[PDB]
């Protein structure tokens, strides 16, 4: 019946929810599913046939004002039904990406649709448009962590030889630790060359 | 919400129907769409359908017969020992249901019983989202009679003490 | 571009940043103070004059993020509020033990600066802190009984916490608000 | 706290009670009058009435939770109301019995824990090893002889109250206070029935490698004989400690625990997924309605084991013997049996057990066996010590149990043969004869068997003859009324159809578990066709009829004038009196000796 | 006596309320989720009673059936004192032991351990049923109702032989109504197997529980136990008597379906771990590997073993027909091709299983047998091999020398999952889920 493949559609969403909450990573969010999305548009087009052939038969004219009131409207219920499944699901993987776009890319591709990724390729823009725009002495995409202190001790985790910072230098030479400013490293933290607090 | 989950889930779930009309075409919901459906035929169809064959029209198109999980039987279940009783067995949604239900007729009597009910199991999960490890099988026992509703609120109740225990303890 | 568990809450942390905004009283262990016979703090959160003018063991107030600062190092001793302190402690519990209803009117930050002050300021209370610790172990402990004795009498109308802390109400803020709304949804439902 | 200072209260508030739920007022007086018009008439209903725990919570939750947490405290003002109740009404104690809803207190033997002690409790299981019934003394009645007065004295053990009364040792006075010799009066003296149960957890709910726990359970009254072994039942009462644990000095054993029990209040046998269901006018009508379908015969066997492709002709078998013929009472008590015995003998994987298994799950009382799980002696009965009394008494095997039912038997052909010895008087009779241990008796097998086996080879050789391919000798293959051979032989087409029929039935979900989550055309329900099963059992005792009997001669002579013999005309009128049982008619006719010899002829000839 | 009994309690009841590590007051935390969750007991690591007050374990060291009573009454006092408001009911708490004391093995316990704390480990082969014992008697007189209770501990019990003030010779019973009970278990445990010393048989234990530590174990299971090694008098040598152990703690190496059927046990980290581990893309490489590892070749016998480990999926359908969800796998073949090796392994992989040879089986041995019990000369059903690999595996290894109707018990079990017992008045279909 013709809610079914909604049903399917977003019972995979519940699961990649619960895939996604379970965890303090992005956890990477599974395949798009094309196939059961495919079989739904071509049920809504089916659908739609239906109703326009009730449509055309109005002018035959049979027990219309019941009949294909009835017809019309629980055809168009199956079609509600559906359109809201498919933007459950897409909804959910929009909140998904949005939260991995502010996490690490505002700063696995394989399993978004097209739309998908050119999707997250634009918010990304928009949120490097704001964090460039006013506000800019915020970096808006940094931590929602409080700082509760300002010099840490930092282990380095990768080599990544010397690299210059604001007033000075670090060479992230393997398995050395540093005490520093925690805003001169953070990046790099987020980065995941540097291990501790 | 529109795009909540886990109601677009309990929408999905179904109710017993009895139909008020003979009406051509509509036997694909009786899997044939070659024939009509019949007065008086009784069929189970999904609340997101249910819902509305039950207001349009006059007669209503549908008359909604009272569901087992609201059946006296439940309820009875429920009015006796509401943390014993294992409502994800009964219906994983039972709550969203149950408030769809109660707006959708107008119900003191479940209104009251379904609150009572949610009162006091929210005493005991309380007491399992509070206790925590320094699972203990009488709270692994528990959440399995907890619907996707009391899961949702247990996993954010928990985690909620969990995180100010680790904050208290550790450096 | 919130996450999920900050969403309708503060973390402890944040908890905690609330909590360090709050002024304290310290003994410094520098002079700032500069005589008639060189850095200035120029701060713009709170108020630059009591650090621009510290002076060795005169107390004074600074807020206590700064007042940590200080004492991570050795240049100050972050004074104990009066409340923190053996037999204070002792006459709140006996309040909560003697007043079932109630909670007793310790300030709202007490379990945080409790934390706080016991693990960087150990060794500046006059009281044994092993005391301290076991008396604000004793109020927290009764106070959540009194905790779940006032949650069998939650409603779809408003609830009363006359004295509880911020901490304690932010542990049991997406509990007592989700049971709370849905109560208000099952009884909302059922008016014509 | 004591417990007299609020006695009073209980009783008028049980009182109220009984006053606003009217309907257990009708309810004594209905007994009363049935009672009183059946003993003036010349069979007695109990001084019992059933509450609705439900309607007492509704009532006073706080006595509820009294009847539920402390019954000794609350079923004495309970009763006591009640039996003031009935004297109320026009013209003994009365007892009260519950349903409905007890929550925490449905247990089973294994999960009642000693929590639970003197807690009213409701337990699922089956029963096994049912004492003998005795007279229990409660009170004895003696006459002074010179005196002339009644003397009478009372008796208390700790399953007669639900509280621990002293002590009273059963020794019947003999003499006045003045020395006067007493004489005792029964029929004046009273005594109860009193019967001890052992309930045992359903082998279905045992977890992983454990056995079935047990609990044993005194009914009293009218109680009694309500159950026999092998029923599965729900039994309410006050779980309860008795006797001394250990703790009086001449045991020296520091760790034996107390003995416990159950009281029993109420005994509700069982068959839901009721041993007998209700059944309302709107069944009988659809029971009704469905019967004069033409081809209802074949819809009802179809609908026989649903997950089963093909097998037809044996789901119609199946299903006539469910639904098996008259049995006939002659002179001299002359006997001709009723049932119709059954034997699939076939290549593996040929559903064989999984029919018996549908059976198992079908009829309204099945006892499963297999080949080598079976003794002969536990097949029919054995003798044990009653531990009750300490004497020799029965205990009720397989096939005794069956009475008036069916006996499913899987591997069939791997019993030894002296328990196939044991089989033959089932077979040939219906009975069961014991000559040991000083028992002489007799005890009713009335029950449809149905077998399953395989040939002395692995499968079965069409180069050989069936007495060669079947291991059983002619002398038990007689008696079966439908030997059926089936082959699981090789066809692309049948294959393909066995195929993806068994991929839809792997491919079931029930209803509301997640994809992949691990467990806990018109056809008939199976609760409805067990319901026409019990109909049709009850109700309809097809009379056989001339028109009839031309068919069956006629078929009769045919099939034996081509392994046939003399007792295959009486399985041809046992098959067609089951059909006019499946039309639910009056008679047997023409259609029923039709399909009889049809059916026949496909078991004998493979047609 | 009853003011040193105080100072003891006194003594336990600051060790409660003190003791503290790394800021956290772990035993009242522990004592307060553990009245929340409504479990009456408290799990201590006898490591921090030591350090807490060396004085105190050699309190109860020297004497524990004496002192671990005491400590439970400190724990029911600090329990009300940290969940029930002051002056505005609980049972008496069971107190269970963590230790990491030197072990004995089951064979060298003698004498010289009568009423000392010990640690050993095992196989638990047997699990009686829930008998109740008394924790308080309410009492009374036969003749003159003189009113009164005894409070017992469960360490090693009597009612006084006459009247407390003619009330006859023998004059005390006990009233259920208003006496308390708890759950007793027997288990026996079996020593060790690569501890049995050559040539012996391997010797056994039987050992009691109760309170919360009942049902904890299960048949089969390898666990080590921390209990006072002690004697009761038997109704049966002279001045001789049996021993047994009072169990204070039980730890499993694992935990598995002990009394759970639905429900589970697993840690967050242990479940994540779990969750990537079956997200890998080698993963049925990785098992197959991971069987046998020093068997060379036999891939696909490897792969066939994973299945049979993992089985399929159990159905129950409207029919009531139920589908068979475990899988069996026969491995037929030339001598030394390690088939015994490979048995040998699965055996000791799988969560449940057993071992057994053919020609060491029986029928009954293997599926169900019928027993009478001694004292009370009535049957009762004893399970084989497949009710105790229920869950699991049964390895069959020599099967092909298997008696044939030793073999045929087999079917049944095999394919329904079931054992259709009819013997000696007995009659069930045991469930055989392997
Ligand atoms: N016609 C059928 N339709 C569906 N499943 C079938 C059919 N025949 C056999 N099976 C399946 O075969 C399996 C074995 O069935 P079972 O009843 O044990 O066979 P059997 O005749 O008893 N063989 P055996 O015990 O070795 O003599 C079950 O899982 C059935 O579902
Ligand atoms: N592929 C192999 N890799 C390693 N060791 C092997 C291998 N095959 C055999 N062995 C060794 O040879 C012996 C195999 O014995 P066993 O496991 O009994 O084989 P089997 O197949 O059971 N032969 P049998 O019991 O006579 O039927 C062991 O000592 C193994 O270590
Ligand atoms: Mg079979
Ligand atoms: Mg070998
Ligand atoms: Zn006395």
């Amino acid at each position: 019946m013709y809610g079914d493949l909604g049903n399917k559609l977003v019972l995979e969403a519940k699961r990649t929810k619960q895939l996604y909450a379970r965890s303090n990573q992005d956890v990477n969010l599974p395949m798009y599913h094309e196939d059961i999305i495919r079989n739904i548009l071509k049920e809504v087009s089916n659908l739609r046939k239906n109703t326009e052939y009730l449509k055309e038969q109005q002018q035959l004219g049979m027990l219309d004002d019941k009949v294909a009131k009835c017809q019309y409207f629980v055809t168009l219920l199956c079609m509600e039904r559906n359109k809201r499944c498919l933007l459950a699901y897409q909804r959910l993987r929009t909140d998904i990406l949005d939260s991995m776009a502010w996490n690490n890319n505002g700063l696995d591709t394989n399993n978004l649709s097209h739309q998908e990724q050119e999707y997250l390729k634009e918010y990304c823009d928009l949120i490097t448009d704001l964090k460039s725009g006013d506000l800019v002495d915020i970096d808006l995409s940094g931590s929602l962590v409080p700082p509760s202190d300002v010099f840490i001790d930092v282990r380095v985790l990768k080599d990544a030889g010397e690299i210059q910072t604001e007033y000075g230098v670090f060479n992230l030479i393997k398995d050395s630790q540093f005490f520093v400013r925690q805003s001169d490293v953070e990046r790099l933290i987020q980065q995941g060359y540097l291990q501790k607090i | 919400g529109y795009y909540d989950i886990d109601d677009v889930l309990a929408d999905g779930t179904e109710f017993p129907c009895k139909f008020q009309y003979d009406i051509p075409g509509l036997g694909y919901l009786e899997n044939n769409p070659g024939r009509p459906i019949t007065k008086n035929t009784k069929l189970n169809l999904p609340l997101w359908l249910a819902r509305i064959l039950a207001i349009v029209g006059p007669v209503p198109f549908v008359e909604l017969l009272p569901p087992d999980m609201f059946s006296t039987k439940v309820m009875n279940a429920i009015k006796t020992d509401p943390v014993a009783l294992d409502l994800h067995s009964i219906n994983s949604h039972f709550f969203s249901l149950a408030i769809k239900w109660i707006m959708l007729f107008s119900e003191k009597e479940l209104a009251n019983v379904v609150s009572e009910l949610l009162l006091q199991r929210a005493q005991e999960l309380n007491h399992h989202a509070s206790s925590l490890s320094i699972t203990n099988i009488a709270t692994s026992t528990f959440l399995l009679k907890l619907e996707e509703m009391e899961k949702e609120i247990y996993k954010k109740s928990h985690e909620s003490y969990k995180d100010t225990k680790r904050w208290m303890f550790k450096k | 571009s919130l996450p999920a568990h900050l969403q309708q809450t503060f973390s402890p942390e944040e908890i905690q940043f609330i909590v360090e905004n709050e002024p304290i009283k310290i003994f410094p262990r520098i002079t700032t103070r500069q005589k008639i016979r060189h850095t200035r703090w120029q701060l713009i959160t709170t108020d630059d004059k009591a650090l621009n003018n510290m002076v060795a063991m005169r107390s004074t107030e600074v807020v206590l993020w700064i007042a940590l600062l200080l004492k991570q190092q050795s240049k100050c001793s972050i004074v104990a509020p009066q409340w923190l302190t053996t037999k204070e402690l002792d006459r709140k519990i006996q309040y909560e033990k003697t007043h079932p209803d109630r909670f007793s009117e310790l300030p709202w930050n007490w379990l945080v600066l409790a934390r706080i002050l016991f693990n960087k300021a150990k060794d500046d209370f006059h009281d044994p802190i092993h005391e301290l610790r076991g008396k604000i172990q004793d109020l927290r402990e009764i106070r959540q009984i009194k905790v779940l004795k006032g949650l069998k009498y939650l409603n779809e109308s408003h609830l009363q916490l006359d004295n509880l802390s911020l901490l304690e109400i932010n542990e049991l803020r997406p509990f007592i608000t989700e049971i709370m709304d849905k109560l208000r949804e099952i009884h909302t439902a059922s008016l014509t | 706290f004591a417990p007299d200072a609020v006695f009073g209260d209980r009783v008028r508030r049980f009182q109220e009670f009984l006053d606003t739920f009217t309907s257990y007022r009708d309810s004594v007086r209905s007994i009363q009058v049935y009672n009183s018009n059946n003993a003036a008439n010349y069979n007695i209903l109990p001084h019992r009435i059933i509450i609705s725990l439900d309607d007492l919570r509704e009532f006073d939750r706080s006595f509820w939770s009294g009847i539920l947490v402390e019954p000794a405290y609350f079923i004495p003002p309970a009763e006591k109301a009640l039996t003031d109740l009935a004297d109320s009404m026009d013209d003994h104690p009365w007892k009260l019995s519950f349903k409905g809803s007890f929550g925490a207190h449905a247990l089973s033997p294994r999960t009642l824990t000693a929590q639970h002690l003197n807690k009213l409790v409701s337990v699922e299981g089956i029963v096994t090893k049912t004492s003998l019934v005795r007279p229990k003394l409660i009170r004895s009645v003696h006459y002074a002889a010179k005196t002339g007065r009644f003397h009478y004295r009372d008796y208390t053990d700790a399953t007669t109250t639900l509280t621990t009364r002293i002590p009273t040792p059963a020794i019947y006075p003999t003499e006045d206070t003045e020395g006067n010799k007493l004489t005792t009066e029964y029929g004046y003296s009273t005594f109860i029935d009193h019967q001890r149960i052992t309930v045992q957890e359903m082998p279905e709910m045992a977890p992983a490698g454990q056995l079935p726990r047990s609990i044993d359970v005194i009914l009293d009254d009218d109680l009694v004989d309500k159950t026999k072994p092998g029923d599965r039942v729900n039994v309410v009462g006050v779980f309860k400690s008795l006797g001394a644990g250990g703790m009086n000095q001449s045991n020296s054993n520091t760790l034996i625990g107390f003995k416990t029990l159950i009281l029993g209040n109420t005994v509700y046998p069982l068959h839901a997924r009721a041993a007998r269901q209700m059944l309302t006018d709107f069944d009988i009508r659809n029971i009704n309605k469905l019967s004069k379908k033409k081809d209802i015969f074949d819809i009802l066997s179809q609908s026989l084991a649903p997950s089963i492709y093909g097998h037809d002709h044996i789901k119609k078998a199946i299903l006539l013997m469910l639904m098996g013929g008259v049995e006939k009472n002659l002179e001299n008590g002359s006997h001709l049996r009723g049932d119709i015995n059954i034997l699939m003998v076939g290549d593996p994987s040929t559903a064989k057990s999984q029919l018996l298994r549908f059976v198992l799950n079908t009829a309204s009382l099945a006892i499963a066996t297999t080949g080598r799980g079976s003794s002969g002696v536990g097949l029919t009965a054995a003798v044990t010590t009653d531990r009750e009394t300490g004497e020799r008494r029965l205990e009720a095997g397989a096939m005794v149990l069956a009475d008036r039912g069916v006996v499913c038997i899987d591997e069939f052909d791997k019993m030894t043969d002296v328990d196939r010895v044991a089989i033959h008087e089932v077979m040939e009779q219906q009975t069961v004869t014991i000559a040991k241990a000083g028992i002489h008796t007799t005890l009713n097998a009335r029950c449809s068997v149905i077998a399953a086996a395989n040939p002395v080879f692995g499968q079965y050789d069409v180069n050989r003859d069936p007495h060669q391919n079947i291991a059983l000798p002619d002398s038990l293959l007689s008696r079966f009324d439908l030997l059926f051979v089936v082959t699981d032989d090789i066809n692309e087409i049948r294959d393909r159809s066995i195929s993806e029929h068994v991929l839809r039935t792997h491919r079931y979900l029930p209803p509301g578990y997640l994809e992949g989550e691990p467990v806990r055309p018109k056809l008939v329900t199976i609760p409805f066709l067990r319901k026409y099963v019990q109909y049709a059992k009850e109700r309809v005792i097809p009379q056989l009829t001339q028109e009839a009997i031309n068919v069956i001669v006629k078929n009769y002579t045919d099939l034996r004038n081509d392994p046939i013999t003399a007792r295959t005309l009486e399985t041809l009128i046992r098959l067609a009196t089951a059909h006019a049982k499946v039309r639910l008619s009056k008679t047997v006719n023409k259609v029923d000796a039709k399909v009889a010899a049809n059916l026949l002829r496909f078991a004998l000839l493979g047609e | 006596n009853d003011d040193d009994n105080t100072e003891i309690i006194k003594s336990f009841k600051n060790f409660i309320l003190e003791f503290r590590l790394d800021s956290q007051f772990i035993y009242r935390d522990q004592l307060r989720n553990n009245i929340l969750v409504k479990n009456y007991s408290l799990t201590v690591n006898m490591e921090h009673l030591i350090g807490y007050n060396e004085d105190i374990y050699k309190k109860l060291s020297d004497e524990p059936s004496d002192i671990i009573p005491l400590f439970e009454t400190a724990i029911t006092q600090v329990a009300k004192r940290i969940s029930i408001l002051s002056r505005a009911s609980l049972p008496t708490f069971q107190l269970i032991l963590n230790s990491n004391a030197n072990q004995i093995p089951l064979r060298d316990l003698d004498s010289e351990h009568v009423s000392k704390i010990v640690r050993l480990s095992g196989i638990i082969i047997s699990t009686s049923v829930l008998s109740s014992r008394a924790t308080y008697l309410s009492i009374m007189c036969r003749n003159c109702r003189h009113t009164t209770s005894i409070t017992i501990n469960n360490f090693n019990v009597s009612l006084p032989r006459s009247c407390l003030s003619n009330c006859g010779p023998d004059p005390y019973i006990i009233i259920h109504e208003s006496s308390k009970f708890i759950d007793q278990q027997f288990l026996k445990l079996q020593e060790i197997p690569e501890l049995v010393p050559v040539g012996e048989m391997p010797r056994n234990l039987t050992m009691t529980c109760d309170r919360y530590l009942t049902n904890k174990v299960i048949p089969g299971t390898r666990v080590t136990i921390v209990g006072i090694y002690s004697i009761y008098n038997s109704k049966n040598g002279v001045a001789i008597r049996t021993p047994y152990i009072k169990i204070l703690g039980i730890q499993s190496d694992v935990e598995t379906s002990s009394i759970w059927n639905s429900v589970t046990m697993f840690t967050e980290e242990e479940e994540e771990e779990f969750l990537q581990l079956s997200r890998n893309p080698k993963l049925y490489e990785i098992l197959t590997n991971s069987i046998a590892p020093s068997i060379f070749g036999n891939e696909d016998i490897k792969k066939a073993i994973v299945c049979l480990l993992m089985g399929g999926s159990k159905k129950i359908l409207p029919d009531g027909m139920r589908l068979r969800g475990d899988i069996n796998v026969l491995l037929l073949g030339d001598p030394g091709t390690a088939k015994s090796q490979l048995l040998k392994f699965v055996e000791k992989v799988s969560p449940i299983a057993v071992y057994t040879s053919g020609k060491g089986s029986s029928a009954a041995g293997l599926t169900a047998s019928v027993q009478r019990d001694p004292m009370t000369r009535e049957f009762y059903l004893e399970g084989g091999a497949m009710v105790l690999a229920d869950g699991g595996v049964v390895c069959i290894d020599e099967f092909d020398k298997m008696r044939d109707e030793d073999r045929v018990a087999i079917h049944e079990a095999m394919e329904q999952q079931t054992i259709s017992i009819a013997k000696a008045g007995i009659t069930t279909v045991l469930n055989s889920r392997t």
